[PDB]
């Protein structure tokens, strides 16, 4: 969405700061943009949670580089292998979605509990930095309840969008009720795809709080079978499961039947 | 010139760093709290050590001296 | 015993209107009357659970409960004596 | 952008004429992480391996700025792999 020569100035602005104060290792320089003017906000003197997204478009392992820099290795040497500043660019577009316990059905309150099931993704450029969500492990309210970071990467913004959508739809976290359905709407948003959105984008778009009743029928039939196996069934004497007599079912083709003409067809002709 | 590296952290970032370190032939060390005895990150390292059993998992990752 | 699940009940004599017998194998869910009580005809005096299903046992007439052979959560067998009335 | 390396993890015994081993996998672990891509085939903790198709447990691809970096990423992932119950071509 931003103009080409705008981001150059914002990058230069960052470089001018960090080079002026002899910065060592990885750091982020935050800004605030309006119209055509950079405004320095803060510096985060470490890696950020959302580093992957940039690692996917530039092609540099940021975390790896940190260790080597700390090891005293040179930025353009055999170890770090960093391209010259004029050689560093971005291939395609990458997006990162945050998945936390925080209820969208209850004013974003982190939830204490034990997960009953977790289900991953995979595919072309789909990073699944899993923290709290893996097995049947209980999570503590004391820690930032980061369940999963979810990152996708593609040459098209639209293609990175639909990559995120499918991954979001393939997710399955139960016990807790997550921010997923919300996030899918953001990815299918014409004003998100367009590029120009404010930090007020969410509040002024109320239909992003629109939840769909997505049933997990599989879970439901596992729950039914489980309940009946253990607790029995009303009016049914607790005994060994049938299919005692494996008497296989006689069958006739749809074709044959589609041709049959009897009293139904008669009604349709004569009344 | 680094031989073994400890992550003053937990979760996916710890795993990520261990992997980066392993790629550089660096031995790794994980710290875990009393509630992170089952955190995946504890296992994805060469060495595991408990951070204060007498200092609740609330405070553990922030106690500089231990 | 530790509860009363080992307890053997006498069989209700079928040709005596005083004796009420268990109709099915069930579980005593709720005892509602005690020895020496008087309630109207159709009084709900015992609640059994056959198999996830629940039926109240009713008095056939008016009278006084002489004995209650069961306690809450007790297993019963077909033909087991449960109640005697006058 | 950078260099990419692929190899396929199979049940070929590198000691025994690269002959596809059969049977059940009783333990399966896998790597991952930035610039590592795993396309699984028959490699998972569940079912057994039939000798009827081409052997392929996991397609493993890695990607980094330098080629050497891409290699050291590949090596680690191979070492991180754990597969029990069948011989593999991993070593």
């Amino acid at each position: 969405g931003l103009s080409p020569t705008l981001r150059q100035r914002i990058c230069d602005a960052a470089i001018q700061l960090m080079e002026n104060i002899k910065y060592v290792n990885a750091g982020t320089v935050e800004f605030l943009v309006s119209g055509d003017e950079f405004f320095f906000i803060e510096v985060n003197p470490r890696v950020q949670v959302e580093h992957t997204i940039t690692e996917m478009v530039t092609g540099i392992d940021i975390v790896k580089t940190q260790i080597l820099v700390a090891a005293g290795a040179d930025l353009f040497g055999e170890e770090i292998n960093m391209p010259q500043q004029k050689d560093i660019t971005t291939l395609g577009y990458a997006i990162q979605c945050r998945i936390t316990t925080e209820d969208p059905l209850n004013d974003f309150m982190p939830d204490t509990g034990t997960i009953i099931a977790y289900r991953s993704s995979g595919g072309f450029g789909v990073r699944l930095d899993a923290g709290d969500g893996f097995q049947g492990a209980e999570i503590s309210p004391y820690y930032d309840s980061l369940l999963v970071k979810l990152s996708t990467h593609a040459i098209s913004f639209k293609q990175a969008e639909e990559k995120m959508v499918r991954s979001l739809r393939e997710m399955r976290i139960r016990g807790v009720k997550t921010n997923i359905p919300f996030l899918i709407n953001v990815m299918k948003n014409k004003k998100f795809t367009s590029g120009d959105y404010t930090t007020k984008f969410i509040e002024e778009t109320p239909e992003l709080f629109d939840i769909q009743p997505s049933l997990d029928r599989g879970t439901k039939t596992l729950e039914y079978i489980g309940n009946v196996t253990i607790n029995g069934f009303p009016n049914v004497e607790k005994r060994p499961k049938p299919d005692y007599e494996l008497a296989s079912i006689p069958t006739v083709s749809s074709s044959k039947i589609a041709s049959f003409s009897g009293t139904k067809q008669l009604l349709d002709e004569v009344g | 010139q680094i031989k073994k590296l400890l992550v003053a952290n937990r979760g996916e970032i710890a795993i990520r760093i261990f992997r980066a370190a392993a790629e550089l032939d660096i031995s790794t060390v994980a710290i875990y709290s009393n509630e992170d005895k089952s955190s995946l990150h504890r296992y994805k390292a060469d060495e595991s050590y408990l951070v204060g059993s007498d200092l609740g998992p609330a405070e553990s990752y922030l106690n500089i001296e231990r | 015993n530790v509860h009363t699940n080992a307890n053997v009940k006498p069989k209700a004599d079928k040709s005596n209107p005083s004796h009420i017998g268990a109709q099915m194998p069930g579980s005593v869910t709720e005892v509602k009357v005690s020895v020496g009580e008087t309630v109207k005809a159709n009084q709900p005096l015992l609640i059994t659970e056959a198999m996830k299903m629940e039926t109240t046992i009713q008095a056939p007439f008016d009278g006084v409960i002489k004995q209650v052979t069961v306690n809450n959560g007790d297993t019963i067998a077909t033909g087991d004596l449960l109640i005697e009335i006058e």
